[PDB]
């Protein structure tokens, strides 16, 4: 998707979010049984929240036929924006995942872009960070 | 007058060869002039000038990149010169000459692009409203790509050429082929002056190559025959008109020299009757348009 | 070509409508006729002790549909295996060309038979979960190669399985044995 | 003897799937052209429906369906007045479908449902996408100058008839509606005057 | 030979989902997405679809025969109406049924007020033994939108075709008490044919008292 | 083949929550809200949600068989009334539930009051080690709230249908001493069921006596 470069010049893309969730494994044997641990201690439950969230852009932009962004669109995604640091100030994991994904800084890449297909790409992007992060838990 | 007439095909065209399931790339000078016979006879023409002074040849591969004539039988691995079927204009000498190779040979083979032939399976619903059923059939459809096309070079006087004209463009509407009427064989048709074929037909070689499907009268075939490599295509088929007969009638079987053919005696054609007691006479055109070569 | 191919065939759904190696045409059961080819290419190497290889085109059609059909059909398959990699075999499609040792092992035996066995051991899976783990590897986009991984975590697959899917659908020449493995499973379940 | 051209196109109103492999893949294809990939409207299967529409408002075995499309009986050999081609799926609708990358066609996912058992069946059909555009090219011969115009009043009731009725394939369950624009009807060979006819 | 059309709008009203498949889903999003028309995006009721369930109550209504294993066994109105495909007994479809439309209308009642033409609809199954949760979510027409239909009738019997009339009746009043589309026993897909309109669009036939 | 249509109302004893997903929700405000109508952003209970409660309780009642894992393992007097898909024993709901619609009534009643049609409840969730709390904010359908239920009946067969009838009525019992929606346990959910009319609006069944 090449959607962004990370510092050290790293270029984003569904291969990059597989890295991004097995870099930040851990393995921590608490009560004796082996757990993994990502991102520091995110969860489940924050990812997908903050994958409703993308959800709800998402079957707007996908839904239309339009290839520029709606401005309703760029609307929800500074709200986004403003979510991510909302969960990021209340959650130290949360704060990690999107320093780490980047995915507050692409929201903006998005937003300059004004297209319907980095927008797509984001999402894509997004859902994968899930997916591994299913898949390595 | 040598004129050059690219034929561009819009539509798959079906050139059945002895079946419809079956499709070829190409037709023979006899179903081209078959065609333009039926073309005058409809525009109210005189016979005459195609019957007597037309000379036409089969209809040849071409390409943008280059103009195929039919591999000469000239003895010269087997199998890639087997395989290979049209030689591009340029080559023919150096085919000819054998300065070709296999490899070479195998480059020719994949150089032509004339199209990608394919099998549509049609049904018929004739019969379902009898109590019948659909009667499943296929036709044999060949696609030209874009650049490519069929080319055929006639010869004649001016009259017959202008005659060729007209009936030329009313045969693009006609179109050509089997499955005409039916979707298929619409073309769009060119005659233009060619420097290239005309500098290459004055050539006065040792052999001769037979450009269209031809077959010799008897007295010139004992001549021709000495020393001839040469493939006979048997020539057959039903009769297409409304006043032959009643019914369907096929035509009296008929064999011709392939294109290709090299003999070492030019002999000139004849148009054949290959009518079998009928209201009209039916000809087959087995004239001979000749490529001398050198070898 | 004319005596022990008979012995090769024997016990399998097949008629031999000509022999010889010039051209060989057989007509059989389709996962009869797939594992008769492959014995015959193995035989084929035995008897010639090696130097010699046979390249055939395999196609599965319903009984009904036209013999000359069939016959035209896999005579272009037979042709896309002779034009280039002349000993690999071509099956069912254009797009699925492969060498008999390929075909034989890296498909029907390192992918095909863990699938199959998990597949029976799984109370939890079917045929849907299989046929959903085609539909990402036949899309090919970038996603679903996430999407498949989100698929086999919630599966619950054998770990070395789930790890061996995701690293062959990683790899190109891998998913179309995977997915060629799968198809073939699912053509010998359904019944 | 003259050859009038009907040059025309087809919109398609519902999909069109004139029909013409791999498990879990569509099971139905359309025809499409070799070289171009492109869905295709062969010339058989246009000519045959309006022979078949014709039959039907006329009753097949008329003088006037034989003359039109052709006939090879015993006694009543007759050339088809009307040479239906293919019709070929247009440039304008491959830039518009190009642009927001729609696909030409699209699979319809369809079962069927047993009155023996409930159980559902699963079949994937592909059908050119609604709003794509064939260009359609019709030459009609006149062997008789006399019979022209009702010849063309027949079209043109054919013609009608396929507008409320469907082009090849599972036509009474939605599919193959289409709509004729005639774009001109034009004298190609010979002198005769066709700017009166119409085909709607 | 004549041809009636009958042109009108069928109004959803509970959330209609016919299920179109072929595209892969993404993680978090609907499952099961609703058939749209690719062009328009906008979401489609098939013919298929209609026919299907009309010519399914119809045959209910009529009677099945013990065991009727296909659907040429159904009565013999039936096969008049929708087809049939018996050997040496194809019966040609009176019934032309197309793909319903999304209105430009109930469009414009959704443009304004900003309303979705589809809703997600977040349901769960429970498990009878771990009594556990398991989330999905399902594409649904709105019930304010509504979609033009378009059927056509061939009179090839002239005799027939007030009681093949009175048949389509049944059927859609049929088709009014039950619903369209999947999932219409958990309260999807009730739709009512509010709008119609018949009239001989080809030929001479009579079709002011149809 | 007979459709038996059955009216009334569903009246919230106790504010009744029925969870929705993929609603925005801003920082303080609603952050649990109920499933609305998307048309009239009015509360509305799925006609999912009532099916699969009243399934689960009369299929708990009669007595589930031991290590029961699948649905279509309930007793055959639930697979009848409710579908079955089991292989080779797939068998048709004669219940057809639909969504339930706030009713007029009522919208009127609270436009009358001047009150909002949903009420948003505090709660929190308490640590009882370190006392630390954390707020939440819910919707809940405000109490005396009425939704218009329509259930469509099918009469596959006619002894049957008494039986039928009583199971259905001892669901509806076994719902009303039962709650509806999400935390029911916590005291939400509570609901009563009236009828308005049942009435046979297919065929000749005579449904008067039910």
């Amino acid at each position: 998707m090449e959607l962004a470069k990370t510092k050290t010049g790293e270029m984003i893309d569904l291969n990059f979010a597989r890295k991004v969730v097995e870099e930040n494994k851990r393995v921590k044997d608490n009560r004796g049984r082996q757990e993994i641990v990502l991102f520091n201690g995110l969860t489940t439950s924050k990812l997908r929240n903050l994958l409703e969230l993308i959800n709800h852009v998402y079957t707007k932009v996908y839904n239309s036929d339009d290839t520029t962004l709606s401005e309703d669109v760029r609307d929800e995604l500074e709200y986004l924006k403003v979510k991510f640091a909302y969960e990021s100030g209340r959650e130290p994991a949360v704060r990690t995942f999107i320093e780490k994904t980047y995915v507050d800084k692409l929201v903006d890449v998005v937003l300059k872009k004004n297209t319907k297909k980095i927008f797509l790409d984001y999402c894509k992007y997004f859902e994968a960070l899930v997916a591994y992060a299913k898949f390595y838990r | 007058v040598v004129k050059l007439v690219k034929l561009t095909f819009k539509s798959p065209v079906h050139f059945g060869m002895k079946r419809l399931s079956d499709s070829n790339h190409t037709i023979a000078a006899d179903t081209l002039f078959s065609a333009l016979i039926i073309e005058a006879l409809q525009q109210q023409l005189e016979l005459s000038h195609l019957l007597n002074n037309l000379v036409i040849t089969d209809l040849f591969p071409y390409n943008k990149t280059s103009y195929f004539l039919p591999k000469p039988l000239i003895r010269i691995g087997y199998k890639a010169f087997k395989k290979l079927t049209y030689i591009p204009v340029e080559n023919y000498s150096e085919y000819l000459r054998g300065e070709i190779d296999s490899l070479e040979a195998s480059k020719i083979a994949e150089s032509l692009n004339l199209g990608k032939a394919s099998l549509s399976t049609k049904v018929s619903l004739q019969a379902v409203d009898h109590n019948g059923e659909s009667e499943p059939y296929s036709v044999g459809n060949f696609t030209f790509y874009p650049e490519s096309g069929l080319y055929f070079l006639a010869k004649g006087n001016a009259d017959t050429i202008g005659q060729l004209e007209i009936l030329m463009h009313a045969l693009q509407y006609s179109g050509i082929g089997g499955k005409r009427s039916a979707g298929y064989g619409q073309f769009r048709c060119t005659i233009e002056d060619s420097g290239k074929f005309d500098s290459l037909l004055s050539q006065t070689g040792n052999i001769a190559i037979l450009l269209s499907s031809a077959m010799a009268s008897d007295e010139e075939l004992v001549d021709c025959l000495e020393d001839a490599r040469y493939l006979l295509k048997k020539r057959t088929g039903f009769v297409q008109s409304k006043t032959y007969a009643d019914q369907l009638v096929k035509k009296k079987d008929f064999y011709a020299f392939s294109a290709g053919s090299t003999f070492y005696q030019k002999f000139n054609g004849k148009i054949f009757d290959v009518s079998d007691n009928g209201r009209h006479s039916v000809y087959r055109y087995a004239k001979a348009f000749w490529l001398e070569g050198k070898i | 070509f004319k005596f022990e191919l008979s012995n090769i065939l024997k016990g399998a759904r097949i008629s031999v409508i000509y022999s010889g190696g010039d051209d060989l045409f057989l007509i059989g059961a389709w996962d009869d006729v797939i594992s008769k080819a492959l014995v015959l290419r193995k035989a084929f190497t035995r008897f010639s002790a090696g130097k010699l290889t046979f390249s055939a085109g395999i196609g599965m059609y319903p009984v009904k549909y036209p013999i000359s059909k069939m016959a035209s059909e896999t005579g272009v398959l037979e042709d896309l295996a002779k034009r280039g990699e002349k000993n690999q075999v071509a099956l069912w499609n254009d797009s699925k060309v492969f060498g008999w040792s390929q075909l034989e092992e890296q498909i029907l035996k390192e992918k095909m038979i863990p699938l199959q066995e998990a597949l029976t051991n799984s109370q939890e899976h079917g045929k849907s979960f299989l046929y959903k783990m085609l539909e990402l590897l036949r899309n090919e986009d970038q996603i679903n190669i996430a999407r498949l991984a989100y698929l086999l975590a919630r599966s619950s697959l054998s770990e070395e399985l789930t790890q061996s899917i995701f690293a062959w659908s990683q790899n190109k020449q891998q998913k179309v044995e995977l997915i060629t493995a799968i198809e073939y499973l699912v053509y010998q379940i359904r019944e | 003897y003259s050859k009038i051209r009907i040059v025309g196109k087809i919109d398609v109103l519902t999909g069109l799937h004139i029909g013409g492999s791999m498990i879990g893949a569509i099971a139905s294809p359309v025809v499409r052209d070799p070289y171009s990939r492109l869905p295709i409207i062969p010339g058989s299967s246009i000519k045959g429906k309006m022979r078949s529409l014709l039959a039907k408002h006329i009753g097949q075995d008329a003088p006037e369906i034989l003359r039109l499309f052709g006939s090879s009986q015993k006694g009543a050999i007759q050339s088809s007045r009307l040479q239906i081609s293919d019709a070929f799926f247009s440039k304008a609708s491959q830039e518009e479908f190009d642009k927001k990358d729609l696909a030409y066609t699209e699979t319809k996912f369809e079962n069927t449902i047993s009155r023996l058992t409930a159980v559902a069946n699963p079949r994937q059909i592909e059908r050119v996408t609604r709003g794509a555009s064939f260009d359609f090219h019709i030459i009609y011969n006149v062997e008789n100058i006399n019979e022209v115009m009702a010849d063309f009043e027949n079209i043109k009731t054919a013609i009608h008839l396929l507008e409320n009725d469907y082009l090849g394939g599972g036509g009474t369950r939605g599919n193959g509606r289409i709509r004729f624009v005639i774009d001109s009807i034009d004298t190609v060979v010979g002198d005769f005057d066709s700017s009166n006819l119409s085909i709607k």
